[PDB]
RNA sequence: CCCGGGCCUUGUACACACCGCCCGUCACACCAUGGGAGUGGGUUGCUCCAGAAGUAGCUAGUCUAACCGCAAGGGGGACGGUUACCACGGAGUGAUUCAUGACUGGGGUGAAGUCGUAACAAGGUAGCCGUAGGGGAACCUGCGGCUGGAUC
RNA sequence: AGUUGGUGGGGUAAAGGCCUACCAAGGCGACGAUCCGUAACUGGUCUGAGAGGAUGAUCAGUCACACUGGAACUGAGACACGGUCCAGACUCCUACGGGAGGCAGCAGUGGGGAAUAUUGGACAAUGGGCGAAAGCCUGAUCCAGCCAUGCCGCGUGUGUGAAGAAGGUCUUCGGAUUGUAAAGCACUUUAAGUUGGGAGGAAGGGCAGUAAGUUAAUACCUUGCUGUUUUGACGUUACCAACAGAAUAAGCACCGGCUAACUUCGUGCCAGCAGCCGCGGUAAUACGAAGGGUGCAAGCGUUAAUCGGAAUUACUGGGCGUAAAGCGCGCGUAGGUGGUUCAGCAAGUUGGAUGUGAAAUCCCCGGGCUCAACCUGGGAACUGCAUCCAAAACUACUGAGCUAGAGUACGGUAGAGGGUGGUGGAAUUUCCUGUGUAGCGGUGAAAUGCGUAGAUAUAGGAAGGAACACCAGUGGCGAAGGCGACCACCUGGACUGAUACUGACACUGAGGUGCGAAAGCGUGGGGAGCAAACAGGAUUAGAUACCCUGGUAGUCCACGCCGUAAACGAUGUCGACUAGCCGUUGGGAUCCUUGAGAUCUUAGUGGCGCAGCUAACGCGAUAAGUCGACCGCCUGGGGAGUACGGCCGCAAGGUUAAAACUCAAAUGAAUUGACGGGGGCCCGCACAAGCGGUGGAGCAUGUGGUUUAAUUCGAAGCAACGCGAAGA
RNA sequence: GAAGGUGCGCCGGCUAGGGUGAAGGAUUUACUCCGUAAGCUCUGGCUGGUCGAAGAUACCAGGCCGCUGCGACUGUUUAU
């Protein structure tokens, strides 16, 4: 606090790290399918979630949450992943765009299609 | 001990919290030179300095509502970091009411008298 | 004195309110990580070898328009040779960093299983701190210290 | 180790270890050298009230690079993108002997990626190169192609219009809502489409004439005018008119709170949502859908990233008694800061001037595109640096002083302050002897144990070790850790009174160094009691414990090491100020000279308490109040004071000290309740004293279980079981 | 001696110092001290040239490194 004291070790700012750290700076990256599950939330929560691994083009190995009701995927598929982790899944930290490369857009969606990657009809 | 001034102010303030009416305490050229500005301000009514040679200086103190006309004195050139400012960055202390003692090379003398004057010098202490 | 109840005060890590809370080992799963005989890469230090072209020095030599000249040939130059510098490449020996590694250690999270009940009330041996020894485990014991201890 | 200087010489356009010969041992570094990782730098850009934080696209200045490494040549200028030489990797041609190339120029391709565009036109303009000029080249540049990528501007219609049309949704079944919204009636038509007109970006060149300059010349040439002909890539221009018809033009996110905006239906802890709180387990405003509404609009949301909010690194502008945080404690180096008076100086400080702080951008006032975005004129600013001139209040320096801080000289006082040696008493244990006879010892009770080989008890004697009862006291001393028998010796400090002396000699203190409980470790002694480990006896379901009987290290001494504690007042040191009241220790002064108390003052040590502070508890002259100097430390919990490396250690370990991952809280104080194998008081067939019973027997009833075709259903501790049932 | 590497012959040019040492001087006291040109002798330094395939040229004269068991170590022992 004495001003002597900041003069030799000046103020020291934390940088936190990013909760994203296998997206690497960029809004969203491509990656396959190496595993498709289904998961347990925590304490609270109770349902079957739909997470998949992912092996990313800078060879991360990530699981994503697929949003939605319903999903196409399986093993070997193409996706994009973006960020946002999910609180009641452990271990998450990512979530699979719907409607880009392979896995397809959710059916018969009509409120929020675009956050879902839903044609309009 | 190493800031015969910031004891100055701080023997004034610890008086009005106890509502005594004289106060003593050695004397100097800072020490009586910023009873001047006091005195002539009118945050005290009268300050003397007894001959001698070990000089005391004596101010006595101003109540108007029972509450000290002084609501706060700070200091704030202290040894540690002296400050020095402008003709322009001299401060206002409470948009103008208050009084920011400046020792300017025209004598001590007020914020208000400096910025007329031209002349900045190291901002002593605030009055309110 | 046993049970239940009423008032005051006290301690509480309880508020689902002691039929509370809660600790640790062991069993299973997942995650990250330490150690690890090693194994595979990156970068780099030091000591040397090497020396293409080029530049400069010297001259085994060969050739030669400007200048001089008797018109012999000199002056100068070019090439060649050679030395100095030095890139590539090579050798040895270190350092550092990254990734893996049978096995092994703890840590965290778990839908809850086994063994106890260590702390929270004087938690039923007051608790905790340092240290030493012991024990399936929470822990126990000794020595010193503290109150962040109840009754009085 | 050319490393750092010197000398001579060489070398450069130029100084210089730039190079070399010799001489000397120098040079840089906690003001961070060297090394590792990252990175072009700046003007600027984003964010922010600002201070700051993040960042270095477009544009501008500098730098470095040109497939990798190196080298020179020419040239004013290069060690040269589209130049040369050599070596290397790659691609290609070959007649196998050898050759060619370098898109990080403009297009374009393959590849990587979440992701970024045409194999376009012209030198018309402005520049550049060459040329006398004409003129040529210019993927610079000027334009065009694609992309909502961003900023800005416009449109997708306007008024009227109840039938409150139909349908949808909800419904209380009345109705409401969609909704003047539609339909209809009138109306305009930006923009888009078609047609027509239409600037400016153009400066100039050629030709001919004229005038002036020059030269001996009227010739040639240069310049100024006159007339004519010619130069626009874009472009099929901006811009302006006419025709036609509402005709060609609305989607995205959200509606539980934060946050503006709600019902129904389906689902039912499943499906799913989700930035946080969280929602969903059968009547969901939180899931999916519908209607309605909300916000935005050719855009709307999500992600990724920065700043802000975050005063959550606190300079502006935070904290450290208990929430995270005062080093265990001294001394002290660098540093930081320093009582008071006079004079000088002018580095800081202040004012002004000058130069610079490139342009663009930020900002202010204007101008031009129909406005805006955009462009641009001028100003402001660039908070900085350098020089000069003035000033001397404060800081720094210099010189001279002063006693208020600090210290020295003298007498005295108290003390478990420390070290070295002796000495004493009480007690325990062990041993010897006498008396004396069935227990002693221990516990809740026992047992292990001791005892008839004579224990315990009692008396006499001896040895040995450890600690010093009473005094004893929020008493004393010590920097802290600590220090309790007495005496002798050696020795530190504090307190106290006056006089005398020095004259700021001070404070704090990163590194550093010294001391530092207990345990522990090493060598040697010693060993009475106690007692980790260990053994046995109990208790217990078990008891590696609590309890008992023994008992080793250790505790003790000397010399070394360790270097940690709840090393605490959980409160760093130093200095000053701010009501009081009641004790106590060592002094001093005055009344009391009192015999024996009282009043001031000082250094400590305690308890209340005004103000003030505090989240509260509480602190409150021994501050956690008002300040000042310096230092140390904290930035959510766990992981973890752990791993790794370094230093220290004989070891145990100490010290310095992370990250991944994981959680949405851990935490402090205080309040209400509840609870306690806490305390105080009181009551009830609760206990105590008795009367008679149940549980043993036979019968009645109900219940559980079993069985049945059903043995109908409910009631489940007290508070269900002769209960609903007051009667199958 | 970890490992590993460089130089090394001969002939010149320049150059730095040991020792000894007539002189001379001193103590011109004496088996005295200081010192001494040349000459002998020893140790270097910096450069240039030169021959050979090769210069520590013969004889002479460590091989080295990594992991692991046992014994700490030097030593002693079954004369055969
Ligand atoms: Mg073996
Ligand atoms: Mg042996
Ligand atoms: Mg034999």
């Amino acid at each position: 606090a004495t001003i002597n004291q900041l003069v030799r070790k000046p103020r020291k700012r934390m940088v936190d790290k990013s909760d994203v750290p296998a997206l690497q700076n960029c809004p969203q990256r491509r990656g396959v399918c190496t595993r498709v599950y289904t998961t347990t939330p925590k304490k609270p929560n109770s349902a079957l979630r739909k997470v998949c691994r992912v092996r990313l083009t800078n060879g991360f190995e990530v699981s994503s949450y697929i949003g939605g009701e319903g999903h196409n995927l399986q093993e070997h598929s193409v996706v994009l992943i973006r960020g946002g982790r999910v609180k009641d899944l452990p271990g998450v930290r990512y979530h699979t765009v719907r409607g880009s490369l392979d896995t397809s857009g959710v059916k018969d969606r009509k409120q929020g299609r675009s956050k879902y990657g839903a044609k309009r009809p | 001990m190493q800031d015969p001034l910031a004891d100055m102010l701080t023997r004034i303030r610890n008086a009005q919290m106890a509502e005594k009416t004289v106060v003593s305490m050695p004397s100097s050229k800072l020490k009586a030179a910023v009873a001047k500005v006091l005195k002539d301000e009118g945050y005290i009514a009268d300050f003397q300095i007894s001959s001698e040679v070990k000089p005391q200086l004596s101010i006595e103190l101003k109540y108007f509502e029972g509450k000290p006309v002084i609501e706060e004195v700070k200091r704030i050139s202290r040894p540690g970091l002296r400050q020095y400012k402008s003709v322009e960055q001299l401060p206002k202390v409470r948009g103008g009411l208050g009084v920011s003692i400046v020792s300017t090379n025209k004598g001590v003398m007020t914020d208000r008298a400096a910025r007329a004057a031209g002349v900045g010098g190291e901002v002593l202490c605030t009055v309110f």
